């Protein structure tokens, strides 16, 4: 509720005398550099950090902030109206737009304010403005994005699940009559528009003629267009909910930048979609930035004792506390979620591909277990195993009502993107399915000749298999390839196999009837002396031992080399069921990732061959 | 029109009366220290108590729930007032506060049965459980349209403004617009209290913004709200202003003289109760028993954890009493709905019906913290054989469609059954496929009991004389009572008491040492508490529990 | 954003069974810029740059168009033209809107708006007679003269409509002049024994007012249904040897007077002095003030019985211009111009009168004394200063009503007078 | 009317133009001792030379002779704004504040032979005799009605509202209602320059109040108004806002 053209000259001030002195610490006139280049159609976006808009004018910034799609028109004229002014030549017909558009003005002046005889403004633009969205907004999470919120500027993260392909989306459509002689513009604003048949022109206004016009594609401006679909963080969604799906559309240089399965920030206009019992619409963010890290680019003794004490025994013992004991199991899942994220940039990929399979469900309950990890493991997506049909994961063509053209979906693997998959009810999947998961152990090389499939998908996530015995327990008497049908070298590709056997062992399960008891029975959970502390920070004690990236030793290669020898021999010799062979080499090497970086010494490493070597020893024998 | 109102005297005297209501000076401040909870709590909506109005001001009590609509506003305006004398700023942060009612309404608390036409224009408050719902879309109520031409602005109320007086571009100014969510959902009595012989009645809800996640499908919820007619025939619709939510949570002195161990065992002769016309299956009768009582409820927030509701199955050949057991449970239910075969609704789904979205809520979704009769278990499609097995395990129904996507609860427990496919005696292969029932999932069930008809004369005379002597020329309310009691009943376990119990659980498992026992504890510990419940007690009797024992080790045989 | 809806927009027209009227628009618009007439004597200047000029600058708004000037440089184009004007009329309005855009160019600040500009058009071609004002003419460009005997007062009327997206507002249209004539065709193309025909005319912004009853007008427009009135022009020899020899004649005065009057009654002396009103006197101008009557009224009075019934159907076939009455005349027009109040909110009725419609000649005035003493009191002025006076609260205008009179009555039944002893001195004492 | 515009721009810039003309400081403050002199001698018409508004704003000037009622209307509201600014009992005191217009007037100067029908909607000044005089009659322009049933109050701008929206009576607050006075007059153009060749032209004058007796029949004139039309016959009639006599 202003005048507005106070603030066309506010702004216009603002932009012709901001500068900073960052660029080598020397004034270069930061906006003017690239006013100079829209000018002369050397950058086709303009982004306006409205940060710097604060440093003189915080009141603008909060008008700004309550109402975005009429002050983003603003600056749109108000650079228009800025350029004409810095022109030094002739155009050097960059495109055919730029063709048009100079014979457009050469023949309009040629003829040297009516409301209905000027260009539309959106058509002789030639660049895009987008707004980043200043410090001062903290990021919102998508559930709190209400009604309330729209048409306000906001920001929020999330995943991306659904993206379509670039596709060109028209702005202003071009009709030309063959007895006008002249140009009629529609703006197009909404996705469905309907095409001209009477001629406005003025001519014709006095003959009320035929007029019958033609659509052309000549003169037409076009800009990108994209679908995407964003869900919230599984961090902050909370246990109680589900995550949410919120519609981005994403316009001009700032499309081409989301991959599936990408954190993204995203600020943009919250604005209703009709659809031409009510007044029903939708809602979608019209995006204006997409940003990634800019300072990537390239611990006393006295205060507490962490570092020095394993971390099998500490953080081990508060997580998962009511698993029914399997502590030693359960150490694997402490490599499971230590994973391969700290990779050397040698495409070395497989690094966090740890294929881990765990055979039988109703033993000891463990199925539980399989859901807990999703839930605490950062940086990763609850998965299921067979809870839907198999559209969950592949792509096909059906009838849509809302939109969706040929769109494009991701799967499971996709879903958990660089994090732990867990995949439930091993054998209900069908033989594709089972394919699906060895082609993950062929490194990725997808490439299908049928006409719905022909993705290349990032599986850099961790897959965590559970199998249920089949129609009956493990049989001592028969051996394996015999007692289950399904081929072994098909199972043989999993790296580590895991099954336990239900002995009646009555001192053990004597233990479990008062253990069971204790949770949520009291509020010592963590029983050894441990501080209650607030369940958030526990996460974030594990990052910042991330952060610190140790370094292994090469020269324990050798050691441990030696060792190897009577391993093979002896497991050769044995000539039983469970047998090795080259593919134990990579779990030898793949041990040291997490056991090596834990101990911060950079002087002597000798602990770490027995063990790594106490590792093998529980996983040999396991039968 | 144009026309306006100069200084309306009932609004006047009304917005006097509530303010100096809400101006609770000479008191402690009840509603002003609600006000500041409010406030710094940064919520909008003020609930008050409809009793508080009848003890300060009777006659506007009566008028307000007489006359709904400007009575409705004029108390809205006041707690804007209120609010804003109080403190400015809050009040200028947000456009317009609104008030919700509480309390008890003499004659305006109905159900949706009772709830005819009569109470029309009129503030009402409706019982029952949401059986439909939608997704939440905005809907706009106020528009902002700017043009740029004519330097004009004009601002709509409620054929989209589209055009200006001379046919003039608007481009709408959204942020100067408001929008507010908008949902809408349906309800149906309790099956306790609505009739089956007559056609049930729905109620259309609408919900305004604080509320469109408040409530959810499957739960029982309180609405309270004007009840008008949108626009010769009127379709009736409530829109609502305050929701809660429900918890499924002057003879118990007659029953406390039951519960007296020195006279008899309750237990005992109450196990036959149940199945009157049915000879035999003793052990079956007890487990069925078990299956109504238990604990439900676990001081479970914002989460979730091991749960009761684990159910029995019942396999077994044809008239031999396997489809009438249903029934007489289904008879005498508490809290308890039927559904059956096939159950074409989406007997755990809520389908996600077109053509209207509505989400009709299933059957083991509309029956909550009960227990579920199913018949013809092997009728039930593939599909639901697949969703089936996921409620169980989570203790919630996940669905997933084309942008819907629901949280349910389902605290339930299932008493299914099939018959055998095209199986008579079902014993020479394992059940765990023989029934038709073809996942290994079948373990997850609490028991499995079977009722073939093997050559035992001496039983056979039984059967046929109990049939004819029940004429009865010369206790279902009794059972009732008792389970009420033991709803309130946490008889919590004594693991120095437990460890007997469990002593012997290994020796259940070395029984095949002369058909899963890792989940054995599991159900030992329900049928434990099950036992207590039939006493009243608070600690879990030895005795009790050995019952328990020898239940489980006669359910395998 | 699928709410909102901008406008259709058409670029300006760069690059070049229903007949397109785009290259009659153009002929237009190129003929009324580049045109030029004048000879060198007087020196070569474009004289329509500063004449047109001084034509807003007086706020004429207006601008005349001589088709003249279109036959003349090219006559071929001018043809074309006349053939279906009606339709074309308003484009030609609307061009001469551009030709002003030339030398307006500067308007001082507060003559930003330029006005609309209305054309009329002439020309010399011989006015047809009221028996081409049939169907067959239709639609066509006629030329009639004639004399106007009504005349209404400006009135309101609108153009175009505007509604409300509920009354309907008039302040935001534009409403133009009105002015209701009624025209009488001239005596001469009227038959001998005819009732004149009438004709009611449409005037437009600039015709209101130009012309006065009882003048002698030039009326061109288009016919269609009456005239939608385009211009109006207000006016100002071998049969001449022939004409010498009559009247070179001595004894031309005798012969004419027993020509006139039948011998079957009157003495020659009363025959000869007919004769002379015929001819009539002279207007002497003065250079000074006032003019002077100079013309002679005849009053036939004496003692009856001299069959003066044949006298009254002779005179009508013998008067060159005259009116036969019919008892007390027909509806309100009486022998003077008077006026009468219109039924409807009594907006304006100029009825006229006998006497004007004689301007210049003279006019048969029968049952002299039976007409009502109201116009008596204006009839006297009329007589004398030749012009007769409306004598309504406002109304000072003053037509002109130079007829000479010829009044037939009864003889009243210095010691001849009744009630007007001051009329008999202005007439004549005729038998 | 009643019909109002919701926060428009152009007004509002109006408004502010004119609210600036109105505070004359950097000049003596000419102007704002006339409204001392108003607000002392209880007279509610503030006559606003034209020239100064010109020399002030010519863009004001024209846009104000070209479309009357608009800028007339904020012009209006400036001035009461301006009288609460410096005495807000005063504005109080009474309803809405009236302005007029004298001074010199380019080609809008016209007399009755010369206002044809293009000045509609234009303001104009008319120099002659007054002719035709009606009398001295009151005329409603807000009438309140309250309903002793309903116990609601109605008010309405300008048949007469008998009944209410469900025919209870109605009893109107006489006080509470506002009526102004109203007279019709005619003008004539002068004897001496008047052709006496062509038709008179009559124009119809209405005056508002503080204009009835002013002027009376015979005297000479000058009116400057709004030349609107009242809605199958179609006759212009001219709003007044300033009369003042002539003949010196």
């Amino acid at each position: 509720l202003k005048d507005y053209a106070l603030e066309k000259e506010k702004v216009k001030k603002f932009l012709q005398e901001f500068y900073q002195d960052d660029e080598l610490g020397k004034k270069q006139f930061k906006y003017g550099n690239q006013l100079v280049r829209l000018a002369h159609r050397e950058q086709v976006a303009l982004y306006v950090d409205l940060d710097d808009v604060a440093e003189d004018d915080p009141e603008l910034v909060d008008s700004i902030c309550e109402n975005a799609r009429r002050y983003a028109k603003l600056f749109a004229d108000a650079v228009q109206e800025l350029l004409p002014q810095y022109k030094e030549r002739e155009v050097v017909n960059k495109d055919v737009l730029d063709v048009y558009i100079e014979h457009r003005l050469m023949m309009e002046q040629r003829s040297r304010r009516s409301p209905q005889n000027q260009y539309p403004a959106e058509l002789m633009r030639r660049f895009e403005l987008y707004f980043q969205g200043p410090s001062s907004n903290k990021p919102r999470v998508i559930r709190e994005v209400r009604a309330d919120s729209v048409g306000k500027l906001v920001t929020v993260r999330g995943i991306v699940t659904r993206v379509s392909e670039v596709k060109p989306k028209m702005v202003v459509a071009t009709y030309t009559c063959d007895q006008c002689g002249a140009e009629t513009y529609q703006p197009i604003q909404s996705p469905t528009f309907m095409p001209l048949i009477m001629c406005p022109s003025q001519e014709c206004q006095t003959n009320r003629s035929g007029g019958r016009l033609y659509l052309q594609t000549r003169g037409s401006r076009f800009i990108k267009f994209q679908e995407m679909k964003m869900q919230e963080h599984s961090d902050q969604v909370p246990v109680g909910n589900i995550p949410r799906s919120i519609t981005v559309l994403v316009e001009g240089e700032n499309t081409r930048i989301a991959q599936p399965g990408d954190h993204v920030s995203v600020t943009g206009i919250f604005l209703p979609i009709l659809r031409t019992q009510g007044l029903l619409s939708e809602t979608y963010l019209e995006a204006h930035r997409i940003v990634k890290m800019n300072k990537s680019e390239d611990t006393r003794e006295e205060l507490r004792q962490i570092a020095e004490e394993d971390f099998y025994e500490k953080l081990a013992a508060s997580i998962a506390p009511e698993i029914y004991g399997h502590e030693d199991v359960k150490k694997a899942l402490l490599l499971l979620l230590v994973g391969g994220v700290d990779q050397s940039p040698r495409g070395m990929k497989i690094r966090g591909n740890i294929n881990i399979c765990l055979m039988g469900d109703p033993g000891v309950a463990k199925s539980q277990l399989l859901s807990y990890i999703d839930r605490l493991a950062p940086r990763s997506q609850y998965t299921t195993g067979r809870g839907s049909s198999g559209v969950g994961l592949t792509a096909a063509v059906l009838r849509d009502s809302v939109s969706g053209e040929l769109t494009l979906e991701g799967g499971a693997l996709v879903l958990a993107d660089q994090g732990v998959c867990c995949i439930d009810e091993f054998d209900k999947m069908a033989e594709a399915d089972r394919t699906a998961i060895h082609e993950v152990m062929e490194q990725q090389t997808i490439s299908i000749a049928k006409a719905g499939i022909l993705t290349t998908l990032n599986a850099r996530c961790s897959i965590l298999a559970a199998a249920n015995p089949a129609y009956g327990r493990y049989n001592p008497r028969r051996s394996l390839e015999q007692n289950i049908q399904l081929p072994a070298a098909l199972l043989s590709r999993f790296d580590l196999l895991w099954l336990i056997q239900d002995r009646p062992d009555r001192d053990n399960d004597l233990r479990l009837a008062q253990h069971i008891t204790y949770v949520h029975q009291h509020s010592r959970q963590p029983p050894s002396q441990f501080e209650p502390l607030d369940m958030k920070l526990m996460r974030r004690y594990i990052a910042m031992c991330r952060e610190k990236q140790p370094m292994v030793p090469e020269s324990l290669a050798d050691y441990i080399t030696a060792a190897y020898v009577e391993m093979r021999r002896e497991a050769w010799a044995s000539k039983d069921a469970t047998y090795t062979s080259a593919r134990t080499l990579l779990a030898i090497l793949r041990l040291s990732t997490a056991l090596a970086r834990l101990r911060m010494v950079d002087v002597v490493e000798k602990e770490d061959v027995n063990e790594a070597i106490r590792l093998m020893e529980m996983s040999k024998d396991s039968l | 029109a144009g026309t306006v109102v100069l200084d309306d005297v009932e609004l006047r005297e009304a917005q006097r009366d509530y303010l100096d209501f809400l101006d609770d000076e000479e008191d402690q401040g009840i509603y002003q220290s609600k006000v500041r909870e409010l406030i710094s709590d940064n919520q909008y909506r003020l609930i008050v108590n409809v009793n508080d109005l009848r003890r300060k001001n009777e006659k506007r009590a009566n008028r307000l729930l007489n006359n709904a609509f400007e009575e409705l506003v004029a108390f809205q305006r006041a707690l804007k007032d209120f609010v804003a004398s109080i403190d400015a700023t809050y009040a200028k942060q947000y456009e317009e506060f609104y008030v919700g009612l509480e309390g008890s309404f003499g004659s305006k608390h109905v159900s949706p049965r009772t709830l005819t036409s009569c109470f029309l224009s009129c503030v009402v408050c409706v019982e029952g459980i949401v059986t439909k719902c939608s997704l939440v879309r905005p809907k706009v109520v106020r528009s902002v349209h700017y043009c740029p031409a004519t330097k004009k602005t004009i601002e709509r109320r409620y054929v989209y403004p589209t055009k200006d007086e001379e046919n003039n571009p608007l481009e709408t100014e959204y942020g100067l617009s408001v929008y507010k969510d908008h949902q809408t959902i349906t309800i149906q009595e309790m099956p306790e209290k609505a009739p089956a012989g007559q056609l049930p009645r729905s109620v259309d809800v609408i919900l305004d913004d604080d509320l469109v996640d408040k409530a959810k499908p499957g739960d029982r919820v309180q609405v309270v709200g004007t009840y008008r007619c949108l626009p010769g025939t009127f379709r009736t619709v409530l829109i609502a202003c305050n929701v809660k939510q429900m918890s499924k949570d002057e003879d118990i002195a007659k029953i406390k003289k039951f519960s007296k161990t020195r006279s008899k065992d309750i237990f005992d002769q109450l196990a036959k109760s149940l199945a009157p016309s049915i000879h035999g299956h003793d052990y079956v009768k007890k487990a069925i028993l078990c299956l109504l009582l238990g604990g439900v409820e676990r001081d479970l927030e914002n989460g979730s954890h091991i749960r009761g509701d684990i159910n029995i199955l019942l396999i077994g050949d044809p008239s031999v009493a396997k489809s009438q057991l249903l029934r007489y449970v289904l008879c005498t239910a508490p809290r308890a709905i039927p559904t059956t075969g096939r159950g074409s609704s989406g007997v755990g789904l809520t389908a996600a019906v077109t053509t209207d979205r509505r989400l009709e809520a299933g059957a083991m979704v509309l029956a909550d913290r009960g227990v579920v009769c199913i018949d013809e278990f092997d009728k039930m499609s593939d599909m639901d054989r697949t969703a089936i097995h996921e409620v169980m395990e989570q203790g919630r129904v996940t669905i997933a469609k084309a942008g819907i996507h629901a949280r349910l609860n389902a605290r339930c427990s299932v008493l299914a059954a099939a018959n055998p496919v095209y199986g008579r005696y079902d014993q020479y292969k394992t059940p765990m496929e023989n029934i038709g029932l073809q996942d290994s999932l079948l373990s997850r069930f609490d028991l499995l009991f079977i009722m073939l008809d093997q050559m035992d004369p001496e039983q056979d005379r039984e059967i046929s004389d109990h049939v004819l002597r029940m004429h009865r020329y010369r206790s279902a309310a009794f059972m009732k009572k008792y389970i009420h009691v033991a709803k309130i009943i946490k008889p919590v376990l004594t693991q120095e008491s437990a460890t007997y119990i469990a002593e012997e659980y290994s020796r259940l498992r070395s029984q095949d040492s002369m058909p899963v026992t890792a989940r054995t504890l599991e159900t030992l510990i329900r049928l434990a508490t099950a036992h207590a419940k039939a006493r009243m007690s608070k600690t879990v009797d030895l005795q009790d529990a050995e019952e328990a024992v020898e239940l489980v080790q006669y359910a395998y045989f | 954003s699928g709410f909102d809806d901008p406008g259709i927009f058409y670029s300006d027209s760069f690059g070049g069974g229903q007949a397109r009227k785009s290259q009659l628009q153009r002929r237009f618009k190129e003929f009324l810029r580049q045109y030029r007439v004048g000879t060198d004597r007087t020196g070569f200047t474009f004289k329509y740059r500063d004449e047109l000029k001084r034509h807003y600058n007086l706020g004429e708004y207006w601008i005349e168009v001589e088709m003249e000037d279109l036959a003349s440089f090219d006559e071929d184009l001018a043809d074309y033209l006349y053939k279906q004007p009606a339709e074309h009329l308003q484009l030609l309005e609307e061009a001469a809107k551009e030709v002003a855009d030339e030398v307006t160019r500067p308007r001082p600040s507060g003559e930003e708006v330029l006005q609309d500009i209305q054309v009329m058009l002439k020309s010399d071609a011989s006015p047809s007679s009221i028996r081409s004002l049939k169907s067959d003419m239709m639609s066509h460009l006629v030329k009639i003269p004639g004399i106007i005997i009504a005349a209404s007062a400006v009135r309101a009327k609108a153009t175009r409509i505007s509604i409300q997206c509920y009354f309907i507002m008039p302040d935001k249209c534009k409403c133009v002049d009105f002015q209701t004539l009624k025209l009488q065709e001239l005596p001469d193309a009227v038959p001998h024994g005819e009732m004149p025909r009438h004709m009611q005319l449409y005037c437009d912004r600039y015709l209101c007012d130009k012309v006065v009853p009882g003048n002698r007008v030039t009326i061109m427009g288009i016919y269609s249904i009456y005239i939608r009135v385009l211009g109006i022009q207000v006016d100002t020899p071998q049969e001449e040897e022939e004409f010498r020899r009559l009247a070179a004649l001595p004894n031309v005065y005798e012969v004419i007077s027993k020509s006139i009057a039948p011998s079957i009654f009157g003495g020659t002396d009363m025959k000869k002095a007919i004769a002379c009103l015929l001819f009539g006197g002279s207007r002497k101008r003065l250079p000074d003030g006032l003019t002077r009557r100079g013309d002679i009224n005849l009053l036939m009075l004496g003692d009856p019985g001299t069959a003066k019934s044949q006298l009254l159907k002779f005179v009508e076939k013998c008067s060159p211009i005259g009116v036969y009455t019919s008892g007390k005349g027909s509806s309100a027009a009486g022998l003077t111009a008077s006026v009468m109040r219109d039924p409807s909110s009594r907006n304006f009725i100029m009825e006229g009168g006998a006497m004007v419609l004689a301007d210049g000649g003279v006019v048969c005035i029968d049952e002299f004394d039976k007409m009502r003493e109201d116009d008596r009191v204006a009839i006297h002025e009329a007589m004398e200063q030749q012009t007769i006076s409306i004598a309504k609260a406002g109304i000072t205008t003053t037509l002109n009503s130079r007829c000479s009179v010829l009044a037939a009555a009864n003889s009243v039944f210095e010691d001849n007078i009744d009630f007007m002893p001051t009329i008999l001195s202005r007439f004549d004492m005729i038998f």
